[PDB]
């Protein structure tokens, strides 16, 4: 019959300045059919002679956008087609992330909207110098802008492949990603500040690992603490050992802000975002 | 060809000991001039050796015996009194004297940041002899490279290999000279407990906020923080004070890059200085940082 | 084990030195792309769970990789070209720390009475660089491969302590 | 195998000049990725080179032209934009810049007693390039050994051959660096006129006789008296005076080892100092001797 | 002649250096008796009036003797034994001044267009000393013979000026 | 006949503790002769039987010193002999000197006097390693204690040979002498001191060569001057160029002593003795 459609079953698409070839959907290829412009009785023609299964338009300009009707010579409506004009997709914008050392996930956005139906094919491979060829990245709920890779090699390098395709062409975004470079843990949770009786200028801060980071002897986290008294403009920075740090220069009688961030214990990736500030006041 | 020789060739002996030198004449030389041991006279450094100290052993050889040797350098010459009115040289030797090396004591080492391990020791009594010093260090599974002291610094050596923390190393010094060989006691230690960090740099004082009587000290710690945990000593005094005060060590007992000093008088100028060393007190204190000045708010 | 504790502390030290010099190098001589060398090992093929594996293979595997890296680091210094003299004396200090750690690894196996692996056949000589810049490009591949090996080394040694 | 290279390998150019760099891609590399010169982007030290400075010559090569070069060190990298969403390095080079060496001026030499001939010169404008300095000296019938300056003292050299008086020697300094070679003017002189003797030693004042107001100065002249005739300058002042006086040179215009100073006040303390140089004034004055004190008779 | 004046001044300088080192040596290492060596020249055979002789023989004769002495002085330094290191650096300075003066003598003959003597056959190597003290004894013979040669050299050169 | 005598024609000599053999001077060897002690009629005997040409005394002690008479059996006085006892000569003491560069001369003294007639044989040779063998040193006036060698080699070494012989034995003194070592010139002559008008503390000293030193371009002399004001204890030393030296530190109004000495210009031998002092006084 004719090239099967992209989206809905009886609509075809085209680009300005091109040649566009409409087909009559519910008509056997080879049956002669007639074409009309909506509201206009003229039998339309196209570059290959005058009576086919498909109308063609070399014009392709904006006035040519609208609804077209094809019918067989008996009078039976063989179908309707709508010509919507547009442009091929632009290169999409792709980012990846990883909050743990095992799995990571990537997301993508169009860099330009065409007004045409759009969808994404995602895949990835491991560059070398076990089928390490192209492996699909399945999009977990529905067809969201996110795929997850489980059990990735931590030190190996992956070439992530997001390819945008529309009814008029394709454009592929490729993003190199290594688990050891992209990793960024979540901030610690439960930051609490307590007074230290007997010491008017000490506070004890304590906290735990983030829940997204399972405590394991293999991947610790190092920590970086910053603290600042209310109304003060400048942060003070310490590099605490362990999950606690006694501040010894707290200004007496003043609320103090304290925040902490996390990073892989072997300085892989980058420091987390700062935790929500927690406040305390020395005794 | 020569008439004879003196034996031993060039001896070195210990002070207050005895030395016997024997000069022997070849038969051919004795025959031409018609002489023997009885014609030998000994002279040294323009001083005639008294005939009474000689001992004629064979018709070919005469000998002398020195007691309680006290000269650091003796030039010995053996001569014969030809046809009773001339003297010709048979042989000569140089006698050097001194003392054996003393056992090196108070051996200690130090690892200055950016430099290789350096060890120091107390040398003992002067020996008057050319003495070479070689610093020895070796693992149980590897014999390490010798460290040869420099002419300028004969009591110190600086190894040519980079410092390796967290591994016990066996070190000792070997003193040896012509009169004797001896080794110092062996020491064993982890280089991590002998570090001498550089002093803090990038010292900043910062002015006071909307509250006065408070100053926050900031600085950049030395790169060595990646291997050891730092401890500090912060000293401060008023611009006019004569002595320095000090923050209680317990409050500055762990790595940090800032500290806010309190209870200072308003609109008063303060001078600060800081030093650091390994948190456990095992090692050496760094030098004092650059001086810093600051002013309290109004 | 006290002996295992000491060896792990020294490995973390060497990893930090390698990361700093590799990052310093890219700041002065930027690299565009992931560089590889056929003569370097490409044994760093595994995921997270790889901790699962047993002790003899890990120690044997670590020993083989590090000996190749030592040859390559020493090769870089004597013949890498005047362009890389700026990476001294830090590069020479890095070389010296690595030879001793290999010795420490052989001692660990001896003290624990572990079977020693058979002496593998040493790799042929690395060809000299084809240009001064080729040596610089080779350095990026070597340092990246080294610090990855060391990163996985720290993790593996810590896992064994968790079992025996 | 690599995709291409940049030529010239590692150029050095003069400040404010122009430099054109050409990057050429191998056919094989262009074929696999389906690219050509138009895909080359140039970046240096984290700064993107603006596309407008590029010039695509062949389908295999792109080129850029720098004008009024002002950076001392340029790291140049050639890159290709593969399949429009990645970038891989083709080649790289390091560009060094600077200035040619200036003509050495004010060349002068000095022969310090006990040391080998030493020459000094004024270096000119900084060149920012590694510059070697070699001191040249040669006779009409012999080319002499080069003198290579020391890292610490790049503007001075001390030859390794002993000084030979009474023979004219041709000396000059040769300055050369990657951007140019130049020689200083040649000088010609007899080492005998460039001697810097040591200062007098063994200074003695001697007390006064049965006549007062007279002091005789004695000292030991330097060994150098065997080659040149010495001249002296004797200065003296009262223990309380602020400035030194001086004996008329004509009275001390020839070699001597003593001098009696007259017309000094009785029972007064006097301080003396002396210096010497070649009698004809051709050479350099020695340093001042050790100070000497004396007292007149009663 | 200005050229002859310059050469005579340098000869007096070398004579003084040789006398001082020879006298210094006997103070530290006394000598008992007049020492001789078969390999040293014994050409210093003449009385006072010998000034009478002509110029070609004197210059040829001076050149041959000094070349032998140069060989012997250099031989003493490299192999005389550690006993004589105390005679440095003065002995090495003495050696250097003598080679150049020989060169100056060849130049004098060239500038005056004098027939050059035929290249005589160089003397075979001196055997090494049989002992350290044998080298010291050899030094007394060499220095005494040298300073005598130089003493007669100063006198002879001054006589030629008196005629031409 | 009998061993011919040493000194006078009819006296013989002997050593204590030896055997001494007197001969009758004017008697044919083989004629029997008789011997008497002066004032004593006893016919003397000796170890070889009793009637010879020669009396022998093995006694030889001091009582045996005196006059002996020998006569033939006819009564004719065949001669008289005197036995004087003594000892062989001691080694003589020899010194040499030279005040010029051409000739030198040596002198000798007995180290011990025997009381017996004595004479000296002198000779010398040139050690090598033209008959350079032993050459006699002729004693110029009479048989004085001095010989002269003319046209000696300046640089060669000579072994001087003084051999003492007496009627009972010999002893040879050998003295090595080289002209370059022994030379010592005479002091300069005619030292004069003059005032220097206009300069109250300068004096000009002038002098000439000594007459024993012929001025010649081949052997100059260097000079060493010492000067000292009257009543001063310490000499001042200068090394003048040439035959003149202007002193510039003369004490005003005081007589000054000046003396000079000479040495070979190439520092051969030793400095001369000091000239007689000459005095002058600054203007
Ligand atoms: C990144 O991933 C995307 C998606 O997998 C890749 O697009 C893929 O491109 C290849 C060409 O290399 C397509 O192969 C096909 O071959 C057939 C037979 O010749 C032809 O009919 C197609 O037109 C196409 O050329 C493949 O279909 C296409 N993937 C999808 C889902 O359409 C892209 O190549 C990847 N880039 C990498 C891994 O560097
Ligand atoms: C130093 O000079 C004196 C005097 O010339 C030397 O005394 C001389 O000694 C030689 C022996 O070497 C005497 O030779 C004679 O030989 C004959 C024949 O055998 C014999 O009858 C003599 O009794 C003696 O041995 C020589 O006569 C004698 N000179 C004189 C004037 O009596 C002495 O040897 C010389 N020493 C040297 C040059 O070292
Ligand atoms: C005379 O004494 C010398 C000195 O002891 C003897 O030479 C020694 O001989 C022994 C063996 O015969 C050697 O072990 C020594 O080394 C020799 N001494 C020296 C200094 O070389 C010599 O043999 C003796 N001669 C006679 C005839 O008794
Ligand atoms: C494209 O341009 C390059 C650069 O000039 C050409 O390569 C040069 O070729 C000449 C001789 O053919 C050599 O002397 C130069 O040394 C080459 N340049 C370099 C940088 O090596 C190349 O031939 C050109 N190709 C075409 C097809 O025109
Ligand atoms: C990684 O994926 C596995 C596979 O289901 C999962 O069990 C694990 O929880 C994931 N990791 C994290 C940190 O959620
Ligand atoms: C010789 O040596 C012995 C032992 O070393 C010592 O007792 C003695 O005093 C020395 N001197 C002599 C024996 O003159
Ligand atoms: C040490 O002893 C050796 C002995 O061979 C000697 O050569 C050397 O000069 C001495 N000193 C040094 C610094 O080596
Ligand atoms: C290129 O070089 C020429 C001559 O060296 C100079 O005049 C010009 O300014 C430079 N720059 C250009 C043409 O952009
Ligand atoms: C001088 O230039 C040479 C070029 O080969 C270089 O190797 C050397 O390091 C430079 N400096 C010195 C002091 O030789
Ligand atoms: C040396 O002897 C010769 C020979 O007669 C004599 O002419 C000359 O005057 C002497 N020398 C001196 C300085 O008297």
């Amino acid at each position: 019959p004719c090239p099967q459609a992209w989206g809905p079953p009886g609509v075809q698409y085209g680009q300005p300045g091109r040649s566009v070839k409409l087909c009559c959907p519910g008509v056997t290829a080879g049956d002669p059919v007639s074409w009309f412009r909506d509201g206009e009785p003229k039998l339309l023609q196209g570059p290959d002679s005058g009576l086919g299964h498909e109308l063609v338009l070399a014009q392709a300009d904006s006035t040519d956008e609208g609804t077209y009707i094809c019918q067989t010579l008996d009078g039976a409506l063989g179908g309707t087609v709508t010509l919507q004009l547009g442009y091929p997709p632009a290169r999409p914008v792709v980012s990846c992330q990883a909050a743990d050392y095992e799995n990571f996930s990537c997301t993508w956005s169009p860099s330009q909207i065409s007004g045409l139906p759009t969808r994404y094919l995602t895949s990835y491979r491991k560059k070398t110098v076990p089928s390490t060829g192209p492996w699909p990245c399945p999009q977990d709920p529905l067809g969201a802008a996110r795929c997850v890779v489980h059990g990735a090699e931590f030190w190996s390098q992956y070439r992530i492949n997001v390819t945008e395709v529309n009814p008029l062409g394709a454009s592929t975004r490729l993003l190199d990603v290594s688990l050891q470079s992209i990793l960024r843990p979540d901030p610690p949770q439960g930051l609490r500040v307590e007074s230290v009786p007997g010491y008017p200028r000490r506070l004890r801060a304590s906290w735990t690992y983030p829940a997204s980071w399972p405590s394991q002897p293999h991947f610790l986290l190092k920590f970086r603490l910053q603290y600042r008294p209310a109304q003060h403009p400048a942060w003070s920075t310490v590099e605490p050992a362990g999950l606690e740090e006694v501040i010894t220069d707290a200004v007496a009688g003043l609320p103090h802000a304290v925040r902490v961030s996390a990073r892989d214990f072997l300085d892989a990736g980058t420091w987390s975002t700062w935790s929500p500030e927690a406040w305390g006041t020395p005794s | 060809d020569p008439c004879g020789y003196i034996s031993p060739e060039s001896p070195v002996v210990q002070l207050h000991s005895n030395f016997t030198a024997v000069c022997v004449l070849k038969e051919k030389c004795m025959d031409y001039f018609h002489v023997n041991a009885n014609y030998i006279v000994w002279k040294t450094n323009h001083f005639t050796i008294p005939k009474e100290q000689y001992t004629i052993i064979n018709r070919t050889a005469s000998s002398v015996t020195f007691t309680d040797i006290a000269s650091l350098n003796i030039q010995l010459t053996c001569n014969i009194l030809t046809f009773g009115q001339l003297e010709q040289n048979v042989y000569g030797i140089t006698i050097i004297s001194g003392l054996p090396p003393e056992k090196p004591k108070n051996l200690s080492c130090i690892v200055n940041e950016g430099k290789k391990m350096r060890c120091e020791w107390d040398g003992g009594r002067e020996t008057h002899l050319e003495t070479n010093f070689t610093l020895k260090s070796e693992w149980a599974t590897h014999k390490f490279a010798d460290c040869k002291a420099k002419r300028d610094t004969p009591t110190s050596c600086t190894v040519d290999y980079s410092t390796v923390y967290f591994v016990n190393i066996e070190v000792w010094v070997e003193a040896e000279n012509a009169l004797g060989k001896v080794t110092s006691d062996h020491i064993n230690f982890d280089p991590v407990y002998k570090v001498k960090p550089n002093p803090p740099h990038n010292l900043s004082v910062i002015n006071s906020e909307e509250l006065s009587s408070i100053l926050k000290l900031t600085w950049t710690n030395p790169s060595i923080k990646s291997v050891i945990i730092l401890k500090y000593n912060i000293q401060y005094r008023t611009k006019d004070a004569s002595t320095w005060s000090q923050i209680p060590p317990e409050d500055t007992a762990s790595t940090r890059s800032s500290f806010t000093v309190q209870d200072l008088k308003p609109f008063t100028e303060y001078v600060f200085r800081i030093r650091c060393m390994k948190e456990d007190g095992k090692g050496y204190w760094s030098d004092w940082s650059e001086e810093a000045s600051g002013i309290t708010y109004e | 084990r006290a002996e295992l504790d000491s060896t792990v502390l020294l490995t973390r030290s060497l990893l930090a030195d390698t990361r700093q010099l590799a990052a310093q190098l890219r700041d002065k001589f930027p690299a565009d792309g992931d560089h590889n060398l056929d003569s370097l090992p490409t044994l760093a093929m595994s995921a997270g769970a790889l901790g699962a594996l047993q002790l003899p293979g890990v120690l044997t595997r670590l020993r083989a990789d590090l000996l190749s890296y030592l040859r390559h680091v020493q090769w870089l210094r004597r013949a890498g070209g005047s362009s890389l003299k700026t990476l001294e004396p830090e590069l020479g200090t890095l070389q010296a720390r690595l030879d001793r750690l290999l010795r420490r690894l052989q001692l660990l196996m001896s003290r624990l009475a572990l079977p020693q692996p058979p002496p593998d056949p040493p790799a042929p000589p690395l060809a000299p660089p084809s240009s001064a810049w080729g040596g610089i490009r080779a350095a990026h591949a070597i340092l990246g491969g080294l610090h990855l090996t060391l990163d996985w080394a720290v993790r593996g040694l810590l896992l064994l302590k968790t079992r025996l």
